[PDB]
RNA sequence: GAUCGCCUGCCAGUGGAAGGCUUUCUGCGUUCAGUCAAUCUACGCAGAGUGAAUCGGUCCCUAAGGAACCCCCGAAAGGGCUGCCGUCCGAUGGGUACACGAAAGUGACGAAGUUGCUUUGACUACAAAACCAUGCCUCUCUCUUGGAGCGAAUUGGAUGAUCGGGCCGAGGGCAGCGUAGCGCCUCUUCCCCUCACUCUCCUUUCUCCAAUAUGAACCUUGAGUCAUCAAAGGCGAGUCUGUUUAUAGUCGCGACUCUUGUCAUAGUCAAGAAGGUUGAAACUUCCAGGAAAAAACUUCGAAUUGGGAGGGCGAUCCUCCCGGUGAACUGACCGUACCCCAAACCGACACAGGUGAACAAGUAGAGUAUACUAGGGCGCUUGAGAGAACCAUGUCGAAGGAACUCGGCAAAAUGACCCCGUAACUUCGGGAGAAGGGGUGCUCUCCUAUCUUUUGAUUAGGAAAGCGGCACAUACCAGGGGGUAGC
């Protein structure tokens, strides 16, 4: 993929988020912002920037979006990429 | 070798293989010496996967070269686009010249580079120094070492070890020790067991570095459980101090590797065990070995067969000899020669003759040849003519010379005098003494003139 | 030199045949040509330029054909005759190795499937986690240290009270986990004895959807190494086991199992490394039934230097048969520049005309259709202003819808793919894309297929939920249809 991201700090921040994920669990749906605010890091500034880094990571193959839909309700999970 | 069959059936295959697998296969076959298939691969999988690094270009250059194709090596080199002619290529040229013994072109190219302001690395300097240590001008290395110091290079463990082999040639054992201390003086080693085994390779002169040999052992036992790089530079020191326990212990601590351990291991140790002359231990070890039956072909029969033949134990040597091809492979030319060695030492004329000539003209040639190289002819004659028998002249020439002239008539400074003063049995060879032409002595030229 | 453009499956590119015949290049010049003022050139002067056993010709053959001879015929000329046993003729076949003289050939449509319709690599810095280390309690190669419960005995069961039996406690590394951490290919050298191959993503964007490299795939032929079975009915070696022999034990072996060739002999040959060479064509379907050549090639027929015999007794310098009989140097001549959809060819011209083939990167597209590009080539050898009538070629035009006019000429419109459905008539093949309608975007999910281009996802189809636009074959590309006469 090819979204925006700062150039090199991105690697540190991605390893930060990957740590967070593999500790916590693939439940980290958006509003993962809460998890990454409590195991907190200041290498983010906003929810939109958060999801942008999430996309960048999953492109680099550090994260993976997955499906778990229940009933007729769409839920989606960022696994920490086994 | 079956390597060729594996790769050759592979080439017409599928699941196109990664450059990593390929490079690893190179680094494997080069180590095991298989220049031929390593090159053939790095050619065909280049035809298919072309772009190779500049480093991989250097690797291919070394393969082409050390395919004993130095000519094609240099040609390919000047084929390389000058863009791909960096330090790595020049260094491969050098480290090829190391073996190639071409000091002249080597030094020319060396100064060429030096003017070109493209620095040579450690291994470059070091290949050079080994070329020195074989060219005999081994004393020439420390001046270039001073240049190296002026050129900001760290001469590695290998440089220290060829220093040891260079200051051994001039009997500077204090120089060996001061190199040994220069090791720890600078934090640039990080020395390995090559350091200590190169110490031993010269200190097998007296025997005053046994704790350093134990240090060899412990650095070894770090880098490995125990791997085969403690057993080629150690067999005579395996006859050195510790001859009972430090060797009967290392043998089993090595077998702690627990394969049906190699013919090479047994052939590094059995000649030492016969050096110590513990024949029952040698015999037990041989018998458990052929219980292992794991490719003894000659590498285990020849040695203690030779020990039997050396003693005079020829019935025991002979039974085993004519047993070994009942079950398995061949026997070596020098396996015939040790037998001839006993036959000679015991003087038996016709049988020693037969076995020798068989050995020389049978397909057991070592390196495409089995000229019996040592001057055993000087004894062979002293048993033909100097047995004080009159046909130690006729058969002397017609068989001794007929055996020793399948390779070249050069060695014949004993032989020609030998017949000239073997006749001396009966003079009927003035007809011969023209064809006796190349070079003959002047004192024995009187023996010659005597016939006519 | 630089921004900007135009072309990229017949006006602009690449190699060129036909044609041109110095138009190519180098210097000098601008009298002539150029649709200018020309320092410029396809212009004048001056000079140089084209290398080829293999290309293309030469050459061998023949087709269409034109003639030669003989023959036949005709006032003269000449016409007729190719068999009367010859010579010319390429847009065909034969190109590299002799010539001479016979059997095989050379050798043959169309259409349609099936081939040709190229694929690789792209970063284990450097390569993965058993060994035994280690950091641990656990535990008895082995004990050893006193305690404490637990049978022992009677004489014929209600007793009587102590050694053969015996069960947890303090110390010692051995048989159970976790704890740092870390590399297990073979030199079959015949001899090791000190050595160099060690030259890559752990740090990266830009495979953020590209840059660099490749261009056939299969028999058919000859000559050096193992493994053959032709070269013989010929063995050790560990398992499995009969008991004791003791210089101390290995002694013995009945019987079973397990691999495994030699003594030479040659006898066929499987597995790597060198040379021409099928692919460049195959198979089916048909009916209009699909070139020639002693030319080359493949054999014999003969061969004439090389051999060995020729019985050599014909001096016969010959006789019978075996051996090669085009093989190494060599490989002449002529074309070779330049343009070859054009300013150099045919068109009187530096003219929107005409001029066979061969090759042609990407995106979307079935498409060589069509847009837009890179590469390559070109900016059309008149321009600078103003932005009237007028004309050419185009975009839009309300309301109206053929009222125009000879005539809906032109212009407009419809168009694509998928699905729905489709009339009269009939020669029953067709009308038929009959007419008449709907759908077309993207997003995620699901399942389906499929796909080895590895890692499970990607691309297309079809389900069903959104989401935006007036509009989703959005630009380019792309049928107006129906009814009824005459011929």
């Amino acid at each position: 993929i090819n979204p925006k991201v700062p150039i090199q700090e991105a690697y540190a921040i991605s390893n930060s988020l990957y740590d967070l994920f593999k500790l916590h669990g693939p439940l980290s749906v958006p509003n993962t912002w809460l998890r990454a605010q409590e195991a907190g890091v200041s290498g983010l500034n906003s929810k939109t920037h958060m999801k942008l880094l999430l996309k960048w990571m999953r492109g680099k193959k550090m994260l993976k979006l997955i499906c778990n839909q229940v009933g007729s309700s769409k839920k989606f999970f960022h696994t920490v990429l086994p | 070798v079956k390597v060729r069959q594996q790769l050759n059936q592979f080439l017409k295959g599928t699941k196109h293989v990664f450059k990593w697998e390929v490079g690893d296969t190179i680094k494997k076959l080069r180590n095991r010496g298989l220049y031929y298939p390593a090159l053939k691969l790095s050619e065909v999988m280049e035809e298919r996967g072309m772009n190779k690094t500049v480093s991989d270009q250097a690797i291919h250059l070394d393969l082409v070269a050390k395919a004993r194709e130095i000519t094609a090596g240099e040609n390919y080199f000047v084929d390389l686009p000058e863009t791909s002619k960096t330090e790595l290529t020049y260094g491969s040229l050098l480290n090829c010249y190391c073996k190639e013994l071409l000091t002249e072109k080597a030094e020319g190219l060396l100064n060429k580079m030096k003017e070109l302001n493209i620095t040579p690395s450690s291994m470059s300097y070091n290949s050079l120094m080994t070329l020195y240590t074989k060219t005999g001008e081994t004393e020439k290395v420390p001046a270039m070492i001073q240049e190296l110091k002026a050129e900001n290079v760290m001469p590695d463990s290998y440089t220290y070890n060829v220093w040891m082999r260079a200051l051994a040639a001039t009997n500077d054992i204090s120089g060996v020790e001061r190199v040994i201390e220069e090791m720890n003086r600078d934090g640039r080693v990080a020395p390995d067991w090559t350091t200590y085994s190169n110490m031993a390779s010269i200190y097998v002169d007296a025997g005053l570095s046994q704790k350093a040999e134990k240090a060899l052992q412990e650095l070894e036992m770090k880098n490995t459980q125990r791997d085969f790089t403690a057993y080629q530079f150690l067999i005579t020191l395996y006859g050195r101090l510790g001859k009972l326990t430090e060797v009967y212990r290392i043998w089993r601590s090595l077998r702690l590797a627990i394969p049906k351990t190699s013919n090479v291991a047994y052939l590094n140790m059995i000649q030492v065990l016969v050096k110590l002359n513990d024949l029952p231990g040698a015999e037990t070890l041989f018998k458990e070995w052929q219980a292992n039956c794991s490719t003894y072909d000659i590498r285990i029969v020849n040695v203690l067969i030779g020990a039997y033949a050396q003693e005079g134990l020829i019935q025991k040597a002979n039974e085993l000899k004519e047993k070994a091809p009942r079950r398995g492979g061949k026997l070596n030319a020098k396996t015939w020669e040790i037998f001839m060695d006993y036959y000679v030492k015991s003087g038996d004329m016709a049988r020693a003759l037969e076995c020798m000539s068989k050995a020389v003209s049978i397909g057991k040639g070592d390196g495409g040849k089995w000229l019996p190289s040592p001057e055993t002819v000087r004894a062979l004659m002293s048993y033909f003519e100097q047995k004080k028998d009159v046909n130690g002249a006729e058969n002397l020439l017609e068989i001794l010379k007929n055996g020793t002239d399948n390779i070249g008539a050069e060695i014949f400074e004993p032989l020609i005098r030998t017949y000239a003063a073997a006749g001396k049995s009966h003079p009927a060879m003035r007809r011969r003494l023209k064809m006796e032409n190349v070079e003959v002595n002047e004192a024995t030229k009187k023996l010659l003139d005597e016939v006519s």
